């Protein structure tokens, strides 16, 4: 099987780096360990506390604090903010296989955790924000101004031919454009398309509008 | 006080705050502020508080999984308080509307 | 004497007369008297059927009804005192007392005459013989035999407890007659389980009786039905089921059964602030979602339903609850009703136990005794819901004694008391959810409690009766143990105590563990009962 490294040394980007088999299976085990391993300064065990109390509420969510995870893997706090969706992929994974061996049935409550980072030290001011800071996690404050509802969108799409029965095999929905078939494997009609509103997977969407605090530098 | 009894009434603690001379307690009241602006350079208690953060915790936890139930609290003993309370309040200045006033001692009791 | 058969020298005896029933107000009681009525309308006997519930309604009905019955068939009553005593008859009447309370007095076991008991001679009893009973060196052997005769009374009369159901004994008599009908063998299995609710009868007893009924159940079932062919989905079917032992959880939501089911309730400590948590560690071991368990349980996703109770077992037994599964019976007619023996006890007794002030107790009598049939199947589905308040009632009466601290150590056994006015002591109030508040109770302190010297105590629980007569009624309850005979000496105790007092006790109800006290009397009396104790 493919066999654990020293991480911190690679000649691709950080991006194509944990994109890699090799490194990805690292950084999984990597965080499955400090999961199942990271201790309060007292010696309780955080983690299988803070499992057991998401378990219970059904809460489907991980919280996890960048100020220790520093401390435990160093590696991993390098590169979440440099790609940050790849390992958050990744740390979900691993959460979630940690999960189901806490409590082997929870895949009946949900089928995916999300893993969320908190006190990330490299916050910004909201109009300090820069090119610079492009497809990087940062942490920022401000007022929230503006909510649209909580709408379905799609994630994981099926669509129905638009001559025959075949559903053509699903389309991981971007936040850039709606991602389309252009034409089905089965019969090479293309074009139009009806999605299977019944097969296909949605999420819950909201987009908020923040602006900053009218009392932090907003002086006139 | 310049406010009416419809909004007097809905307050359930009424509080007065005089600074009326007295030179002891000036010495002690001005000998705090002292020491508190000394205290907190940028660099009547006898109990000694909790730290801010265990009373924020305190009182977030005590808000949520405490609900005190009311099943005795000497019926005759606070009806007859409030009868005569509204007796000395016909004589003079302040204002226990009926129930208000009853209902604020239920609720501080809780 | 005991009947040793009750077709020939009871049932025939009474076919060819007037008869009147008075019956207990207890749902055993309720389902012998169905078995009866039955069999009596089976074979036109002119019946007459009065309720009690104490001794003085019991002798102001037999001193209105002497004259024109002769046949008297008292069912869960009488057998514990001596009936010629407390009812003076004539001496051509016959009483036939069809009863479940232990000791049986020995004047009506050893009166050959009048006094008839239809209690099988195989249960578990042990009278003394005649010789040591009933009747100088000469006066000297005498004295020295009632000194004997005393000793040996006591220790007969001392533990009160329970024996074989009434309607067990008359779905016997019925079965021996050949007219056992298939709600005849329901009722019969309620009113087991009305013993088995209310703890009056060891576990152990409970499963052999349950194995009694389970050939009974086999035959009626294969009286007209196999694997092949079938009956109509009209008919009613009893089963046996090795079922689960929360409360009412087919009706319910299976997060209000695990709140106010007794036995979960103690083991989490649902009362408490972090009794909740602790439910929501065992549903999360379950894997159940909590949408789903705060579901009602007829709308619960058939996938979680499929095998509830294996999980539920498998994990019980890991957070230490380790008899979770209980032998029981349920019954399905109909395309939509289902109900188990349980269920059906609680209904009833939540029926004839109702706080409304309505008419009288023997109106809520009625009320319980017609939910029995299922002709009146609407009266049954409101008592369960009468059930449901009960039973919440119960849980936040037994929350406010514990974190209050009312239940309190007094030296040999631990007190309690209902203050007036307080919420829902109207439903307990009545002596029987008296008792039965009282035994939940005195669980979830032996739970909840750390000493353990203080959970092998009985309890004493009393609460307001009357305000106008000043009264209270007051309980008694043996040591709540895995391994617990259901044998309790309260009964004798609290008649000795009285009287050691010259307490004005009135002795109305049928469990002598249940009294009425005028009120301030309570202090010498509980101050007795301590120095009785010892
Ligand atoms: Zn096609």
């Amino acid at each position: 099987e493919s066999i654990e490294n020293l991480e911190d040394l690679k000649g691709h980007s950080v991006r194509e780096w944990v994109s890699m088999a090799g490194p990805r299976l690292e950084i999984h085990h990597r965080f499955k360990n400090f999961l199942r391993t990271h201790v309060d300064s007292h010696g309780h065990n955080v983690f299988k506390e803070r499992i057991s109390d998401m378990c219970k509420e059904n809460r489907e969510s991980l919280v996890v604090n960048y100020e220790d995870l520093a401390a435990r893997e160093h590696v991993l706090a390098y590169f979440l903010p440099e790609a940050p969706a790849e390992l958050l992929q990744i740390f979900d994974e691993a959460a979630l296989e940690v999960v189901l061996a806490m409590y082997p049935k929870y895949d009946r409550i949900t089928n995916h955790i999300h893993v969320r980072i908190s006190h990330l030290p490299l916050v910004e001011e909201l109009r300090s924000l820069r090119q610079l800071h492009l497809n990087q996690l940062i942490r920022t404050s401000g007022v929230v101004t503006s909510c649209t509802g909580v709408l379905p969108q799609l994630s994981m799409v099926k669509y129905n031919c638009n001559k025959c029965n075949f559903v053509l095999g699903p389309f991981c929905q971007s936040q850039n454009q709606e991602v389309k078939p252009g034409s089905c494997p089965e019969c090479q009609s293309a074009g139009p398309f009806e999605v299977n509103m019944e097969e296909t997977i949605y999420q819950n969407y909201q987009r908020i509008r923040i602006q900053e605090s009218p009392g932090k530098v907003a002086a006139g | 006080v310049d406010l009416t009894e419809p909004i007097i009434s809905r307050f359930d603690i009424l509080c007065v705050v005089r600074d009326t001379v007295d030179p002891v307690q000036d010495e002690m009241l001005a000998r705090f502020v002292v020491g508190s602006h000394v205290r907190h350079h940028p660099s009547t208690y006898g109990v000694e508080p909790l730290p801010q953060e265990v009373l924020k915790k305190y009182i977030i936890y005590a808000k949520e999984r405490v609900h005190p139930k009311l099943n005795q609290m000497d019926q005759d003993k606070v009806a007859k308080m409030y009868s005569d309370l509204r007796k000395e309040s016909m004589a003079t200045g302040s204002i226990p509307i009926t129930v208000r006033h009853i209902e604020s001692m239920i609720r501080m009791a809780e | 004497m005991f009947v040793s058969d009750f077709r020939k020298e009871f049932y025939e005896v009474v076919q060819s007369q007037r008869v009147l029933l008075f019956v207990a107000s207890d749902v055993d009681a309720l389902c012998a008297c169905k078995i009866l009525q039955a069999l009596f309308q089976c074979d036109h006997v002119q019946y007459t059927l009065v309720p009690v519930s104490g001794w003085q309604e019991l002798e102001t009905a037999f001193l209105e009804h002497k004259e024109q019955f002769h046949y008297f068939i008292l069912i869960n009553c009488g057998a514990n005192v001596d009936l010629l005593d407390i009812l003076q008859p004539d001496e051509d009447t016959i009483f036939f007392v069809c009863d479940t309370h232990r000791p049986v007095n020995v004047v009506n076991v050893y009166n050959d005459t009048q006094i008839k008991l239809l209690i099988k001679q195989d249960d578990d009893l042990e009278v003394p013989a005649y010789e040591d009973i009933f009747r100088t060196m000469r006066r000297r052997q005498r004295r020295e035999w009632e000194a004997r005769r005393r000793d040996i009374l006591f220790d007969y009369e001392q533990y009160e407890y329970h024996g074989t159901s009434s309607a067990m004994v008359m779905f016997e008599l019925a079965w021996m007659l050949s007219k056992d009908l298939n709600d005849m063998l329901w009722w019969a299995i309620v009113g087991l389980t009305d013993q088995w609710v209310q703890d009056k009868i060891t576990q152990m007893k409970y499963v052999t009786d349950v194995g009694v009924l389970q050939r009974h159940v086999s035959r009626h079932n294969h009286r007209n039905e196999d694997e092949e062919n079938t009956l109509s989905v009209d008919c009613t079917r009893i089963s046996f089921e090795y079922d689960l032992r929360l409360v009412l959880y087919q009706h319910w939501s299976l997060h209000d059964s695990l709140c106010n089911t007794s036995y979960t309730a103690a083991r989490f400590k649902l009362w408490s602030v972090h009794g909740q948590k602790r439910l929501q560690e065992f549903l999360a071991d379950m894997g159940l979602p909590l949408k789903q368990v705060k579901q009602k349980f007829q709308a619960m996703d058939i996938s979680l339903k499929e095998n509830l109770r294996e999980m539920i077992e498998e994990s019980a037994n890991k957070f230490g609850m380790k008899d979770m599964r209980v032998q029981t019976f349920s019954i399905h007619f109909g395309f939509k009703h289902k109900f188990l023996a349980s269920d059906v006890v609680f209904a009833t007794m939540s029926l004839m136990e109702s706080p409304e002030k309505d008419g009288s107790g023997t109106d809520h009598f009625i009320q319980a005794l017609d939910s029995l049939s299922r002709s009146n199947l609407d009266k049954l589905y409101h008592g369960l819901e009468l059930a449901k308040k009960q039973l919440r009632a119960t849980q936040q009466t037994i929350a406010s004694c514990l974190c209050t601290n009312l239940v309190i150590s007094q030296g040999p056994f631990l007190y309690c008391s209902l203050m007036e006015g307080t919420p829902d002591v109207m439903l307990f109030s009545r002596p029987a959810s008296l008792s039965l508040l009282s035994k939940h109770l005195l669980k979830s302190f032996v739970c909840s409690t750390k000493n353990r010297r203080c959970k092998l105590l009985p309890l004493v629980m009393a609460a307001p009766l009357s305000m106008e007569h000043g009264t209270v009624t007051v309980v008694g309850i043996p040591p709540e143990t895995d391994s617990s005979d259901r044998k309790n000496f309260f009964g004798r105790a609290f008649e000795k105590a009285a009287e050691s007092t010259s307490s004005r006790m009135l002795h109305n109800h049928f469990d002598l563990s249940v009294i009425e006290l005028k009120a301030e009397d309570r202090s010498k009396f509980l101050d007795a009962l301590i120095s009785l104790l010892s």
